[PDB]
């Protein structure tokens, strides 16, 4: 709707967030139109996000996570997309969701490689919601397994029981173990 | 679904861009090894001298 | 629509404590009334222009109370209604006045660059004959000239329009820059010029500036120190950075090799 | 009757050979070129396509073809359709369908067969295998030809062409990311289309659909792009922000990104002209001067006369602000002359600096340079005349008199003399020694260059910067030889 | 793109339609004395020429009278 509206900055810099909630809800509509206009309110979004005063940390962490990767590196957006707590979001073909799950999987298996060579000692903490949102779309891929990515993504994650549930409901078991070892011997 | 065609699809397209980076490394190896064949042929030529 | 609101609108109340209650009440009523411009059914333009007007006079009390964040708040909220897609909205008689206060705020906050780039939207050829339409551009063009005598002699040229005190606030917020630039003191300046250039005989500048600048006061003269007194370099550090530049020359000149 | 009746059929088939041979050489040459390895060989036909577009921009093709010569419109590719293998009988059909229309006559029309252009792309665009590159390389060349002559109720037909283009490939895309040479080319093809119907956009409507969608399509362009097509898509957004946007809190100093290799051999000139046009409203003296003059000196390939007159006009308009206005000296073309004829009297009148006379001279015959809009920089110039004049006084002798030079500067008063001269001293572009001994204002006005005055610190950054530019030019003479020996 | 030059050339057609060969001939009255001459020097000669076109054009004949008076 709006393009150069600056009133949302003053509404975001204001107390009594009962007016901030619908202002952010309407901000999520024009954020794809103009992502750079929020760069002046990014600092205040971080201020209201770090403290526990605001009740919905996902309304701030989603805006920050959708403006950071539009502004700079995917790391700072990933820390708040993974730091948004409980997020109710269905599967969509949007660029935002596919990029945050793309970098989420890439950095997920990246941490799995950084922690795969160190089985014991100085183990880095991994949040459970990362396993929830990676294993959610992962299981969505494991509805039929498409007979191509089961052992592939099961091997990229370097996890212990990730592939035992894949071979449970699978056709041509000797083809899945022969293709499995064939993929394992070529990496 | 809509992951192997969209998510793994853009992952495969990113793999194609990685194949473009391996085409820059590839042809850099090609022309660097052809210039290497030129210097090797010249130093081998004065070796024949 | 919801109520009259015309009783306390035009009533100029000197006490702003009641206008805070009416203000928050208008925030509670307008809270669900879709602050953002809505083109649905095209019939909401009445409540949108009435809300625009009550936020304009609410900005008038917001600048009457001297609240900097509230002024840019209500101006940032009314800019949403000024910049709109549908041109069917009739131009308010006080719109150019509130934009004049926006230029007053931009020049007051040392944001004159946003004025220089802002000079594009205002020549819309709406009236162009009123003295207040050309007043901010002539005053800011005099600011580009820097001549303060024309402003002081032109102080009594403003009509009965009640923003003369706001112009005096502008002079109060630019006197630090004009007095700061005239007191730069590259080499030296004598008091006999500061008597005329500076303000009246009231010793506010020689008192506040003695604790702000913190300089020496001589025999009825202003001395200037630390002017072109910096000693040149020993040429040792730039020789080291020249050696590092030579390292970068062997690097970039011979890196691939 | 005998003149045009006998000399009527010689004209029409004049462009037929170069248009059929051109579309067959670029079509069969591009598809037959990158058909084996489309992803390996890239950007070979880019300069060919843009050189053919710039070569066909001045085509006088359609002058009389409205009367029974529109037979070129109903025909189309018809290359290996309806079946991918067994194309020998279709190789015969290539001569058959071209020969049928040439026996006696042909039933032709102009505005009749326009909408049913999507009959083939429903099932098979060209061969069902190379659909993207043959779909865009098939549709996109011939569509602006029929869509020529934007006036005369073609705007609606242009909208039909819009919904046909988006509906067939670019509603989002045909496949999410082509990721090939027709993708990297599709960037500048869809962009060039956006410039083609940009006149339709700015004609009666405004920005509320497509260029706003160009942000989602702009970042959907993946961030791994070379930013060539993404930057060309940014050019139409910045030009849409050129006439009246006026918000500067985001694109100004936030649009500034990593800035990848965005050259296009034109995009430095026109893109830098755009960012210098937007950076020309705050009176940029150091950056936009050198970089906009450089952008003026760039883009010599096709035309450096018809388009550079505007960047030259703005260039001298912002050059006369500094007091030193260089006129047209080394360029001889009868376009900037006629463009500068009304502005010549005042741009020559800047240096002399007569307030009362030239103030009337400006509005006297001023029509276009003051009718350009909002009179911003000229209304700043009307009081900048005295600042350039007092800067000429800074380039003049030191001592300032109360009658000779004050009466000469049309300003005879003691207070405003030292006051405004001091307003010129606080700028920092000049050097003066403010001293008051008997009442006269002196000045040292030392404009001596750095010769034998701290030279190492003076041209140190000159040596470092010049060696950096010449050294990246050494990289620019090392890498292209690699791009030479890459294939052999 | 090179497609944005068309409206600029249309503006050139409007400027050419304002006066029909009037500035070409009227300015050609001076161009016939300026043709084949280096246009780099014509900026200085035109600068001082237009500068002295108002008053004191020659001023060399007046020095003989200004010697005894100044």
């Amino acid at each position: 709707m709006i393009t150069s509206a600056a009133g949302i900055i003053s509404l975001l810099d204001e107390d009594e967030p009962q007016l901030k909630e619908f202002a952010l809800h309407k901000l999520n509509a024009v954020v794809n139109d103009f992502w750079a206009e929020i760069s002046e309110s990014v600092d205040k979004i971080e201020v209201l996000y770090e403290d526990e005063g605001f009740r919905s940390r996902q309304f701030a962490a989603l805006v920050a996570s959708k403006v950071f990767y539009h502004l700079g590196a995917f790391e700072e957006s990933l820390n708040y997309a993974l730091g948004a707590g409980d997020l109710f979001n269905v599967n969509d073909n949007s660029e935002y969701v596919e990029t945050i799950i793309a970098k989420c999987i890439d950095h997920y298996t990246k941490q799995c490689v950084e922690n795969a060579d160190l089985p014991e000692g100085e183990k880095k903490p991994i949040d459970q919601r990362l396993e929830g949102i990676v294993n959610k779309m992962f299981q969505r891929c494991l509805d039929d397994h498409k007979y191509k990515q089961a052992i592939g993504i099961a091997l990229e994650t370097r996890r212990l029981d990730v592939f035992e549930k894949t071979i449970l409901e699978s056709n041509d078991v000797p083809g899945m173990l022969a293709y499995s070892l064939k993929l394992c011997m070529s990496l | 679904l809509e992951e192997g065609k969209a998510g793994s699809g853009l992952r495969q397209y990113y793999l194609s861009k990685i194949e473009e980076l391996q085409l820059i490394v590839n042809d850099k190896s090609q022309n660097l090894r052809r210039l290497q064949a030129q210097r090797n042929e010249l130093n081998a030529k004065v070796r024949l001298l | 629509m919801y109520e009259q609101l015309k009783g306390e609108w035009n009533r100029k109340s000197p006490n702003l404590s009641k206008c805070g209650e009416e203000l928050g009440r208008l925030k509670l009523v307008l809270l669900e009334l879709n602050f953002l411009p809505t083109t649905g059914t095209k019939l909401t333009k009445q409540q949108l222009i009435l809300a625009r007007d009550i936020l304009e006079i609410g900005a008038q009390w917001s600048i009457l109370r001297k609240d900097i964040p509230s002024f840019e708040r209500y101006m940032a909220q009314l800019k949403c209604y000024y910049f709109d897609y549908k041109e069917q909205l009739p131009e308010s008689a006080y719109m150019h006045q509130l934009l004049g206060l926006n230029l007053l705020f931009l020049l007051s906050q040392n944001r004159v660059a946003e004025f220089h780039t802002e000079l594009e939207r205002l020549p819309a050829k709406d009236i162009q004959t009123n003295v207040y339409i050309k007043h901010p551009v002539s005053l800011e063009q005099y600011l580009m000239e820097g001549s303060y005598n024309k402003v002081f002699l032109a102080k009594g040229n403003i009509p009965a329009e009640s923003y003369t005190f706001f112009i005096d606030i502008l002079l109060d917020t630019i006197r630090d820059e004009i007095a700061g630039c005239i007191e730069k003191a590259y080499e030296k300046i004598l008091f006999t010029e500061a008597t005329r250039i500076l303000f009246f005989n009231t010793p506010k500048k020689m008192t506040d500036y003695a604790k702000k600048r913190g300089w020496v006061l001589g025999p009825n003269n202003y001395y200037s120190f630390a002017s072109q007194q910096q000693k040149p370099e020993d040429t040792t550090i730039p020789s080291t950075e020249l050696a590092k530049q030579v390292i970068e020359y062997a690097r970039q000149l011979e890196m691939i090799v | 009757p005998p003149g045009g009746g006998e000399q009527e059929p010689p004209p029409p088939p004049a462009p037929q050979d170069v248009e059929m041979k051109e579309e067959a050489a670029t079509g069969g040459g591009s598809t037959g070129e990158a058909d084996g390895k489309t992803a390996a060989a890239a950007a070979e036909h880019s300069q060919r396509e843009l050189d053919t577009v710039t070569l066909e921009d001045i085509k006088e093709h359609v002058k009389q073809l409205e009367k029974a010569v529109s037979g070129k419109e109903p025909r189309f590719v018809l290359r290996a359709l309806r079946m991918l293998p067994s194309t020998s009988r279709r190789l015969n059909h290539y001569v058959l369908y071209k020969a049928v229309q040439g026996f006696f006559t042909s039933n032709n029309a102009t505005r009749d067969f326009l909408l049913p252009f999507l009959e083939e792309p429903m099932d098979t665009e060209a061969d069902l295998q190379f659909r993207p590159r043959t779909g865009k390389a098939a549709s996109t060349p011939l569509l602006p030809e029929v869509e020529a002559y934007l006036q005369l109720l073609v705007v609606i037909f242009m909208m039909n062409s819009k919904r046909y283009k988006e509906a067939q490939k670019i509603s989002d895309d045909l496949m999410q990311k082509i990721s090939t040479q027709n993708r990297r080319a599709l960037d500048l093809v869809a962009a060039k289309c956006y410039y083609y119907h940009a006149r339709v956009y700015e004609f009666l409507d405004k920005l509320d659909v497509v260029r706003s969608f160009l942000h989602a399509r702009l970042r959907t362009a993946t961030l791994r792009h070379d930013a060539d097509g993404q930057a060309t898509l940014l050019n139409l957004l910045l030009r849409n922000y050129l006439h009246y946007s006026l918000y500067d809190q985001a694109e100004k100093l936030v649009s500034k990104s990593v800035f990848p290799e965005q050259a296009n051999n034109n995009e430095w000139a026109r893109y830098l002209y755009y960012t210098g046009r937007i950076k020309a409203i705050q009176l940029e003296y150091s950056e936009a001067r050198r970089t906009m003059t450089n952008a003026l000196r760039k883009a010599p390939q096709h035309t450096a006369v018809g388009f550079k007159q505007t960047v030259h006009k703005l260039l001298i308009v912002v050059e006369l602000l500094l007091g030193e206005i260089p006129d047209r000296l080394q360029f001889r073309q009868p376009s900037l002359k006629r463009s500068l004829m009304p502005y010549f009297l005042l741009t020559q009148a800047v240096r002399t600096g007569n307030l009362a006379k030239f103030n009337q001279v400006l509005d006297q015959f001023g029509e276009k340079f003051q009718a350009d809009g909002t009179y911003t920089l000229i209304i700043r110039l009307r009081h900048n005349v005295i600042k350039t004049g007092v800067r000429m006084i800074s380039l003049s002798y030191s001592r300032i008199s109360l009658a000779d030079i004050a009466q000469k500067l049309q300003l005879d008063s003691p207070e405003d003399a030292e006051f405004i001269v001091a307003k010129a001293i606080r700028d920092g572009v000049i050097e003066a020694s403010i001293n008051h001994e008997k009442g006269y204002v002196q000045s040292k006005e030392m404009i001596d260059i750095y010769s034998t005055r701290e030279p190492q610190l003076a041209f140190h950054q000159r040596i470092s910067f010049c060696l950096d530019i010449h050294n990246m030019s050494v990289k620019a003479m090392r890498f292209p030889p690699k791009s030479y020996n890459k294939d052999l | 793109m090179s497609e944005k030059k068309q409206p600029v050339d249309l503006g050139l057609l409007e400027e050419d339609d304002e006066f029909e060969e009037f500035p070409a001939e009227d300015w050609a009255g001076l161009d016939e004395d300026e043709d084949a001459h280096v246009w780099e020097d014509n900026w200085d000669d035109d600068n001082v020429e237009d500068d002295f076109s108002n008053q004191l054009r020659a001023e060399l004949e007046k020095h003989g009278y200004k010697m005894e008076t100044s």
